[PDB]
């Protein structure tokens, strides 16, 4: 039937102060980066296509009026009007059903992310950690954003996982506990 | 602190037939202005306290040749845009992997609750369905939820089942997914 495919330019101040994300009924297709000047694709599956298209012209002036806007417009109002805050919401959960012992994979979900700004850090009771996959935002229909952070790793019955999203450099963290079962 | 979006959504159905197409910037979490390929030019929308901002973002859109004649081609962009990978993504699938055991019981009485785990699939839609000894079970506190996606271009997503031990008694969970005509099952006795 019906399918959606959204191309979505924003630009802020902060964090990444500009992005581009090309979803398909709501997964990601690639992203874009503006320093290589060339798309990424959120799987390999897809490379090929990310490869071609050519319409740089049309990013090339979206992302101008985007930047205009930030320049212009914002100081104009900075202080003048609210600023729409969304607060985050994170959850955790394993790919595949629970095996201990057996390889697995956590996944760090953050919702209502807005603006796109955050740093995602994963602990073990408190024992922070690393081997986490870079945290990948994505543009979602109704203006908004998430994103993932996924750690292999291999459960096992005393672990006690955390997800911690860091809002706004320093204004509001939110901490997502993930226990065996 | 702000942010702007300069959004612009395709739709198509299968084949890769374009059906719409919409250009919109917008500031803040409020919504500027928006194409109108009917008249033509980009319209303003959200007369809010920035119904002012409004006109003068789509006045400036509206004076560039190649953005107007950008969008007005519109649509036959959509095609090929999409073209090269549209009938992969149409008829791209992962079929799902079922797996039932018991867990701790949510809501209700019973001593059993049982937990049909469907994951690994690709689209989101899926039907679950519970049996008691080749029976149908019709539904009260299975409650599931609404396929999480996993970003990983896969999905997943959990049923529940309480029930009451009796041995000889078989509960199977069957899963239909719209990637795969055959229907997976995972059954579980006492
Ligand atoms: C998708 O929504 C309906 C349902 O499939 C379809 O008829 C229509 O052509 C599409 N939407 C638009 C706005 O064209
Ligand atoms: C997790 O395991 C898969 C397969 O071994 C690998 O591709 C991936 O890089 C591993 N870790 C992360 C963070 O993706």
């Amino acid at each position: 039937q019906n399918h959606t495919f959204r191309h979505t330019l924003f630009c802020q101040d902060g964090i990444p102060n500009i992005g581009l994300s090309e979803t398909y009924d709501e997964d990601e297709l690639f992203s874009f980066d503006f320093s290589q000047n060339t798309r990424v694709p959120r799987l390999p599956d897809f490379a090929e296509w990310a490869q071609g298209q050519g319409d740089a012209s049309a990013i090339a002036f979206d992302k101008s009026f985007c930047e205009m806007l930030m320049r212009e417009v914002s100081p104009k109002l900075e202080g003048q009007i609210p600023v729409s805050r969304g607060l985050p919401v994170a959850e955790v959960f394993t790919l595949k059903p629970l095996e201990f012992g057996k390889p697995n994979t956590l996944v760090c979900f953050i919702s209502n992310l807005f603006p796109p700004t955050l740093t995602v850090n994963w602990q073990l009771h408190s024992a922070p950690v690393e081997g986490a996959s870079p945290t990948s935002i994505s543009a979602v229909d109704g203006l908004t954003f998430q994103a993932f952070s996924y750690l292999n790793f291999t459960p096992e019955p005393f672990d006690l996982y955390s997800c911690t999203v860091t809002h706004e450099i320093d204004r509001y963290t939110a901490i997502a506990y993930w226990v065996p079962q | 602190g702000f942010v702007a979006h300069v959004e612009s959504t395709c739709v198509l159905n299968d084949a890769g037939t374009p059906q719409d197409f919409t250009y919109c910037v917008s500031f803040n979490k409020d919504l500027l202005a928006c194409w109108d390929p009917d008249v033509g030019k980009i319209v303003p929308c959200e007369f809010g306290v920035l119904s002012r901002l409004a006109e003068i973002i789509s006045n400036i859109l509206n004076e560039q040749e190649s953005l107007i004649h950008r969008l007005q081609n519109g649509l036959q962009d959509c095609a090929t845009h999409t073209q090269p990978f549209w009938d992969v993504l149409t008829h791209r699938t992962r079929a799902p992997s079922v797996r039932v055991a018991q867990t701790t019981p949510f809501n209700t009485r019973e001593p059993v609750m049982l937990a049909c785990y469907v994951w690994g699939f690709y689209p989101a839609d899926v039907t679950i369905t519970w049996m008691k000894n080749g029976q149908l079970v019709p539904s009260h506190s299975n409650k599931e939820k609404t396929a999480q996606p996993n970003g990983d271009w896969t999905y997943q997503t959990v049923s529940y089942l309480a029930l009451t031990p009796s041995y000889g008694d078989v509960y199977t969970c069957v899963v239909q997914h719209s990637g795969t005509s055959e229907p997976i099952r995972g059954d579980w006795t006492p």
